[PDB]
RNA sequence: GUGAGCGGCAUCCAAGUUACGCAUCAGAUUCGAGACGCGAGUAUUUCCCGCGCGGGG
């Protein structure tokens, strides 16, 4: 029902993957339970869970942000943020780290017409053949709409939010593509989409997640702020 | 002897009504639960009966300044601006009990409970100051009646009368003022600013962690308070029970020097500033652009001057003395 | 056929007259509606994971 978003103001835009790597690195050894809980690890092992992650990372314009889902997510972010703040203060002795703590109510109500919803970061590259299928809407709609529907239903079930039984979505398109890597020296990269616009006949309150593999910082979007239509101020 | 003072305030008047009333956004009094809620400080109001061009009498709230506040304002203005310089010229020192009694009507919370000798009663009542207010350990009835600052309004016609109907205001005269409280944490962006702070950025981050961990109070507070809007005209009514010339002159001097004092509340925000527009003495206007002056008022000023240049602290120390 | 049998405590009457809950008290001091929402990325891989299928950069 409640989503907690915490932003650490480091002063520079850090990509979410390196952010998660470094926050893992800072908490090595001290308070192992916090590390296991924050990294989405099975108790007793360091492996991650295939299930939807309750721990969330995102790329803030001024830094990186922690997102908790549900009471468990809220509780973990609440007892976690002082520790990561202390670690960041320890590592960066000559910079002030600022913490912004804001909560979003999560609500999804139906609506007999559609609204323009978009995201900056979709994980859509599965096969190279499907990548060229985006020229025709009909061929590429099936897997994209299926991905959106499954992502929405699984995140709703994870957060326990009621959703209508009659959601239909049609895709519009994206702005461009981008490449992302595990490490700067890694030779493995994936393709995402920026401005992937799709129309849904329902309202989405608060911040929302779509796609899969979200903990590394993909598929987060504030649907509520997008409805304000502040995307007009994009020019040079 | 009735005194009516036409007061126009050039800054909002803020007399806080006791109690934690809560407001939402867009100024809804006592909002339905669930919406955002913030503590609102309501301005002091008195319910009065008035007919709003309907003919039926009904009780409606009216934002006023309580009469006790105006009485204390008159007392303080008189003391600071008239009596205290007179005592300082003669280098006469008031005892601590005398000072407390003159400034709050009593030197302690325990009244004496016994009456006064007649000579002492008349001596204290004939005094230019103590006669007006009275008080003391043994209770004394002052000569001064101070009424509340009633705003001239369609709700005040049944109270003040139709004499000042030309200055009435139809709509409401209260507004909500919103205030914040910002932490220093937001305005730190560089350690160069924090060169004045102990421990530097490390200590600052430690303090912010303490704030997020165990403080909850904290230095962040969004709140609001209701103020009476500026420019509304007020009527102040003062009555005296058979005064001497010196007491009337003292009251007139206090009215002359009253404009230098605020009415109530909002010292930080310059609230309570006013200008005395018209002073009426027994149905006759004695006010002048300079102030309270004229041939009809010369005798009062002469009498109060003759009382001031020859007064001492003996009366005050006798008045404050307790018989227990 | 009980020392039984028979037998109004009843009439009339004022609790009333005078008296002040009143005198004396500052809701005052402090705080910014101004900050925040991915506009910077440059392409093919493995031990194990939920379990043919679903997955970890």
């Amino acid at each position: 029902m409640f989503v907690t978003q915490v932003i650490f103001n480091m002063g520079e835009r850090a990509y979410p993957d390196r952010a998660r790597a470094m926050v893992a690195e800072l908490m090595d050894g001290v308070q192992p339970g916090l590390v296991a809980t924050l990294m989405n690890y099975i108790p007793g092992t360091s492996t991650s869970r295939t299930e939807f992650p309750t721990v969330q990372f995102g790329g803030a314009s001024d830094g990186f942000c922690l997102l908790g889902f549900g009471d468990g997510g809220g509780a973990i972010v609440r007892d976690a943020v002082p520790l990561i703040h202390a670690a960041l203060a320890r590592r960066m002795p000559d910079r002030i780290i600022q913490v912004e703590h804001k909560e979003h109510s999560l609500s999804a109500e139906a609506r007999p017409y559609v609204l323009s919803y978009t995201v900056p970061r979709m994980v859509v590259q599965k096969k190279q053949r499907h990548a060229e299928r985006l020229l025709h809407e009909a061929e590429g709609k099936a897997h994209l709409e299926g991905l959106f529907l499954r992502s929405l239903q699984r995140q709703a079930a994870a957060v326990g939010l009621p959703l209508p039984e009659n959601l239909e979505v049609e895709f519009k398109g994206a702005v461009g593509n981008f490449a992302a890597k595990h490490n700067p020296n890694s030779k493995v990269a994936y393709r995402g989409l920026r401005g992937a616009v799709f129309d849904v006949n329902a309202r989405l309150g608060g911040i929302w997640t779509a796609g899969f593999m979200l903990s590394k910082g993909y598929g987060q979007f504030n649907a509520t702020h997008q409805l304000s239509g502040a995307v007009n101020a994009l020019s040079e | 002897m009735q005194i009516e003072v036409l007061i126009r305030n050039i800054t909002p008047i803020f007399s806080a009504a006791p109690g934690s009333y809560y407001v939402s956004l867009d100024g809804t009094i006592n909002p339905p639960q669930g919406a955002s809620r913030f503590p609102l400080t309501r301005a002091r109001t008195m319910t009065v009966v008035a007919e709003t061009g309907d003919g039926v009498a009904k009780a409606v709230p009216l934002p006023i300044v309580p009469g006790n506040t105006m009485r204390n304002l008159l007392r303080r203005t008189m003391l600071k601006d008239v009596i205290e310089p007179a005592l300082r010229d003669k280098s006469a020192q008031l005892s601590i009990g005398a000072y407390a009694t003159a400034y709050a009507g009593n030197s302690s919370g325990n009244p004496d409970g016994v009456p006064s000798s007649f000579d002492e009663i008349v001596t204290m009542r004939a005094h230019p100051f103590l006669g007006l207010f009275g008080g003391g350990p043994r209770m004394l009835q002052g000569r001064l009646m101070v009424d509340s600052l009633y705003p001239i309004h369609q709700f005040s016609q049944r109270i003040i009368g139709s004499d000042y109907i030309n200055d009435s205001i139809k709509g409401g005269i209260t507004e909500i003022v919103w205030t914040r409280r910002n932490d220093p944490i937001l305005q730190l962006g560089s350690p160069d600013d924090a060169a004045v702070i102990e421990g530097g950025a490390q200590a600052a981050n430690d303090w912010i962690t303490s704030l997020l961990a165990t403080t909850k109070r904290g230095l962040k507070a969004f709140n609001a308070h209701e103020v009476v809007i500026a420019g509304v005209k007020w009527l102040w009514r003062i009555n005296v029970d058979r005064p001497s010339e010196s007491q009337i002159g003292l009251i007139l001097l206090a009215l002359n020097k009253l404009a230098n004092q605020r009415i109530a509340g909002g010292h930080a925000k310059d609230y309570g500033r006013f200008v005395i527009e018209d002073v009426i003495l027994d149905g006759e206007s004695v006010w002048t652009p300079s102030g309270v002056s004229g041939q009809a008022t010369e005798q009062f000023f002469d009498a109060i001057a003759e009382a001031l240049d020859g007064m001492t602290s003996s009366e005050f120390e006798q008045f404050a003395a307790s018989a227990k």
